[PDB]
């Protein structure tokens, strides 16, 4: 139980707010708790940390502990629990009873929720009981301990709303360890880069602005698979030292290679890590938690008059929040999408969300009905309630006509009870998009300002965007360019929006696919395919 | 050596619900 | 109170009450009797059915083998008065509710945390109990 | 130390089957370990006997100790525990260094899952313990052994399922005994009537036919209930004597006139048993298949089934017909296993000709309540279903009966919770399980077949289904006089009552609360008519023509609409 | 693992992650961790809640007290990977699938199995190889 001088205050940041308090709750009555002496006045705390998992919980009450230098108690929850009944209340006893002979002495109940649990529905007489037996270790802290030296109880848990209620109590101090912004991830991802050697190109501002919703421990992950890639250049150089010492398959080789040397040792250059290596390790690393599209704005072809509108409402404030934060232009809190269905509204809500560098999350019309009273509401709570803790994000309900009816008087009770909770969801970074091909349908509350009280009409190409968006289509799957005109020129299609655009060029790609098997029986996608693709595709 | 008897922990059971329909 | 072996948890119950009847007059605090005295109707299980039945005899020895010279009185205190058992609960002639102070008790409860604390004359305790509504 | 000659291959009968895979799985790397040694192969095997409880592994794991001739130690687990909880690994530690010193030789670890339970549930240290000495002792074996004089252990046990993972793994030779079939139990039968009197009328085949889901145990309450019945001529002689000499119910007699003497014993002449008291045996014996579990054989027959002449067919042809004859229904493709769904509208005979079913094939018989496996615990809910069917297959033939089945295996709506979806998923694998030549003949009943999950009616599972319906005018009157016949007017009065207008809607129900109104009636005019006779008990009520006038008028159809219930 | 005592396992394997460290760098093998760290939900059994905390506070005390360049790697190999707790697999970013064998790793699995017996020279280990696609 003596305190771990190994990880340091630097090695853990993004916490500033949570260190000012902890200096003034923790650090205090436990080092000069002399003042308090003088004064005669206990200093009994029990800070309670509680937040996402993997946000830093256990490894700050590990660094705060190692720098106060006091005697340190680290207690696990699950290994509270012995196999007798009893025996369970045995070690609880022994550990409070180990700090008050131990003070001044700081205690760490690490997922306090694993044993400390609402002992309402925990019926079973053990369940009840551990709760029982902790609250009581705690009074005779407050009660058994001198007024020289006071005892600190540190608790973590990810979720503090199972705590009994006579237990949370007993926790004054709560820091709800949130998400980290991209000015906090930053300074997580500086603290974690501390001591290796980088180059000058790394962009912390950059990675933090790319690396939404992740934590303490996936940056880590993601600072783990950035080295892992920084020594691929230094293996296949220890690779060539083994061949040219030597003159069964390769791989097999390389560990006998290996095996022969051992005591041998060559230098390894001592390489930096670069900015290109970041960017691939966050693509590799997967969060726990959704993902940035990969549409860019060259899969969105013309639509210029739709992407100015789109630039200065929605992507402009996320680039540069201080700059439209000066001439006062609030975030709205979004655009209401609306045309014909199939014209690109899934699609550029998509590249928003790919250049706003933000998570994404698609809703495909009225998936969120339910025949039950509360869960149709709860699912449209449940969108804003991730949408929230993976700020920022960007809320897309595409065919919004069916979820948000307007309330008149033929309403019934089921539309209109979604209607307002979608309202007083969209009046609580989040940045909601909504689509519907018929806005005479759609409460006239949600068009207001404030809520989606921005309009943006996405058409039906005419001419010369199909010519545009054609071409893009092509371009990212790989016919040139003088077939691409014939094609998107031809009366065929007419009413073609930029989905029929889409599945015309699967058809096409299917047809290339025909000629191959007949080739193979007796690739470049040419013209005659897209004859019989133009036939094959219809409006719809 | 003589063998006592310990008391141990409980089986969990199932419980049924009854839930709404607003159609 | 809880013990291991089979007997052991019960056996303790009955050290506290004829531990008490050996030194009346006395006074026994059950702290959190909510944990040991749960509902056995509802919570079915055989140590704590023994338990339950082991203060329900040692709450009527008290009151029967006391030489009428000398009283014992048994405390408990539990924020689950719900969860104790029917036979157990009505053995208490006195149920006392501490609900949430007032402002009249909010004024008084200050005054006495800040009593060997040094203070500023400044400070008016009636501004404090005013702006903490839901304190306990 | 020393192999038990006292039990021979002789006197164990009906392993055939496992007594060939013994022979070159625990004979041989014991006594040819030589040709082993020249081959260079160790023996790691550990042999596992597992099957239903009473199939003769005890019994065969000494008459095989005792014929091979090497050093045999026999352990029973319950004797290793000595009194202190070093002691238990001290029993151990004392059998694996004495096989190895006496190698080759047998340990035989009776009932190891006494000692070799689970060890996630096993809490005390001791029982933790025992397990991990008993699973490094085999280690020991494979490398303290010259690979040649190989030790092989050799455990049975009845609960395969008990035995910790940590040491079942160890025992890759897993000898799967089960229970003798009908070749097998004649030559049980005839090992065990070897040193007893017989008959020559004796067809021990036949008595194999006639004893489905018996174990070698079983088989022997049958001959020691044979042997009874070949006494029983000699206690009614001494029952007489008893009687002779002093001039209370009368059972109670004979124990007190036998309980007199005690001392006058009487010599019992050495009669033989006949094939009239094996077939007595037989019904006295409850194999131990059928102790719990199987309910009562209904008492119905098909005189209490009236018309259904086209149920009766499928029937008599798809679960009578191969439980009777299995050889010629096999022949034409008609394997020895059914799975029939019953459906129809209510009152109509449905649960009636389930109930002939049972009683006219003369198999074992299992009836499911509607939801009555359905269990509060977690788990126990699903391994009732196993467990039911884990019977059925051991007791073969068997008729499982699942009487209002649209409870049990309901639409998996989103209104289902995961308590009975987990039941029914668990009932679909076990209904795969059952195979074609397995001899269980599922019988399902529903009156609301739109209810019942279209996944138990594919083919394997309950693919065939049989219509019971409203009977016609016709049907009616062969229904109508059976229930008149079974009760006891004539019949020729019948068939005026049941071609009547007013039974149009009838069922099966309706015709039987028919005869009821009409007896009601019968007993409301036999009170009058002995009031006005008599103001001595010989009133005679005997069931009139006007009686049966009045309960048409009074008694209506239960059945409100016919074609409702012919929609699925 | 286990030991004659509840608390002594833990002895034992708090003496394999501290030796590794004093002998750092070393290589801790946990063959079959699941065995003895399955999910403890419905394992209330006091020695199997314990290990899953032992383990996870034996990988931090490696990050802690090592040289920085004598670095214990510890390597878990499992048959069962649905057995470990969500809380451990976490810490295991990566995990390498071994899968099974192709024909031409068959061929070599034969001829050591055959290593240490007395055979033929008909024997083609090469047909073997051909009918074993699915054989481990
Ligand atoms: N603010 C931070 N500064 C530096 N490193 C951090 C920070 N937050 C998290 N980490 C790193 O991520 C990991 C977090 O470990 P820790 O066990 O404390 O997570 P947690 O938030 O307590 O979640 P869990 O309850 O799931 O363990 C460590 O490897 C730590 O180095
Ligand atoms: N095939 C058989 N031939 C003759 N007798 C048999 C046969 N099978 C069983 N028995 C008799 O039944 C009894 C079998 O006892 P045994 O302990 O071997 O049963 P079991 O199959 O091992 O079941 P369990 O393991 O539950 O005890 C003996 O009395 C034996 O004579
Ligand atoms: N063919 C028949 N001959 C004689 N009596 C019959 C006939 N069919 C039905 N019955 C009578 O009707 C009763 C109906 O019993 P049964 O449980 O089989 O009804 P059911 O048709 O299964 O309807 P339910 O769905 O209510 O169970 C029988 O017990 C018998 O009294
Ligand atoms: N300007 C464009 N450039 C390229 N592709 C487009 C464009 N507009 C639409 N598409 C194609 O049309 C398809 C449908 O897009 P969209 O209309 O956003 O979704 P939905 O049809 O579901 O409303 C997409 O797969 C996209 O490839
Ligand atoms: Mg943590
Ligand atoms: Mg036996
Ligand atoms: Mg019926």
């Amino acid at each position: 139980r003596t305190p771990p001088t190994k990880v340091s205050i630097l090695d853990i940041a993004g916490v500033d707010d949570t260190l000012q308090r902890l200096l003034k709750e923790v650090w205090f009555p436990l080092r000069g708790g002399e003042a308090c002496e003088k004064m005669g006045y206990r200093y009994d705390n029990g800070v309670l940390l509680h937040g996402p998992s993997g946000c830093g919980k256990t490894t700050l009450a590990h660094a705060i502990a190692g720098s106060i230098g006091v005697a340190f108690i680290p207690v696990s929850a699950p290994s509270v629990i012995g196999g007798t009944s009893g025996e369970s209340e045995k070690n609880i006893r022994d550990v409070f009873d180990e700090a008050i002979r131990l003070a001044p002495c700081l205690i760490f109940l690490d997922q306090i929720d694993a044993i400390a649990g609402r002992r309402e529905s925990a019926n079973k007489g053990m369940e009840s009981r551990i709760v029982a037996e902790i609250m009581n270790g705690m009074d005779r802290i407050r009660q058994n301990t001198p007024l020289g030296k006071n005892v600190v109880v540190l608790a973590a848990t990810n979720r503090p709303e199972f705590l009994d209620p006579a237990i949370r109590r007993r926790f004054s101090v709560e820091i709800d360890m949130g998400m980290p912004s991209e000015r906090a991830r930053e300074q997580i991802l500086r603290s974690l880069t501390r001591d290796l050697s980088l180059a000058d190109d790394i962009n912390f501002k950059e990675l933090a602005k790319m690396t939404p919703g992740y934590v303490g421990s996936d940056l880590q992950y993601v600072v783990k698979a950035a080295v892992s890639e920084s020594f691929q250049a230094n293996i296949d150089s220890l690779l060539a030292q083994a061949r040219a010492k030597h003159p069964v398959s390769q791989p097999q080789r390389d560990w006998l290679l290996l095996e022969a040397h051992r005591d041998e040792e060559v230098s390894w250059p001592s390489t930096k890590i670069t900015m290109e290596q970041f960017r691939k390790a966050v693509s590799l690393v997967q969060p726990a938690s959704s993902t940035i599209p990969d549409t860019t704005w060259s899969h969105v072809g013309a639509l210029e008059d739709v992407r100015k509108k789109l630039e200065m409402s929605i992507i402009g404030p996320i680039k540069n929040p201080e700059l439209f934060t000066r001439v006062g232009i609030k975030p709205a809190a979004g655009i209401l999408l609306w045309g014909p269905p199939g014209c690109g509204k899934t699609l550029v809500a998509k590249a928003v969300a790919n250049e706003s560098k933000a998570n994404f999350i698609s809703i495909k019309g009225p998936e969120l009905l339910n025949k039950y009273v509360g869960e149709s509401e709860r699912a449209v709570r449940q969108l804003f309630s991730r949408a929230k803790s993976s700020a920022p994000c960007i809320l897309f309900f595409d065919q919004m006509d069916a979820l948000v009816p307007r309330r008149d008087d033929s309403l019934s009770d089921a539309s209109a009870r979604v209607v307002n909770t979608l309202l007083t969801e969209l009046d609580g970074g989040i940045y909601v998009i909504g689509a519907t091909n018929r806005p005479d349908m759609i409460d006239e509350a949600i068009r207001r300002p404030g809520r989606l009280g921005t309009s943006i009409y996405v058409g039906l190409p005419s001419a010369e965007d199909r010519v545009k968006i054609l071409k893009t289509l092509y371009r990212n799957t790989v016919t040139t360019d003088a077939d691409l005109e014939k094609v998107a020129l031809d009366l065929r299609c007419t009413g073609f929006s930029g989905a029929d655009l889409g599945n015309l060029m699967q058809a096409a790609a299917q047809a290339c696919l025909e000629r191959v098997y007949t080739q193979r029986q007796q690739p470049v996608i040419t013209m005659e395919d897209w004859e019989k693709a133009l036939n094959e595709v219809k409006p719809s | 050596v003589v063998v006592v008897v310990v008391v141990v922990v409980v089986v969990v059971v199932v419980v049924v619900v009854v839930v709404v329909v607003v159609v």
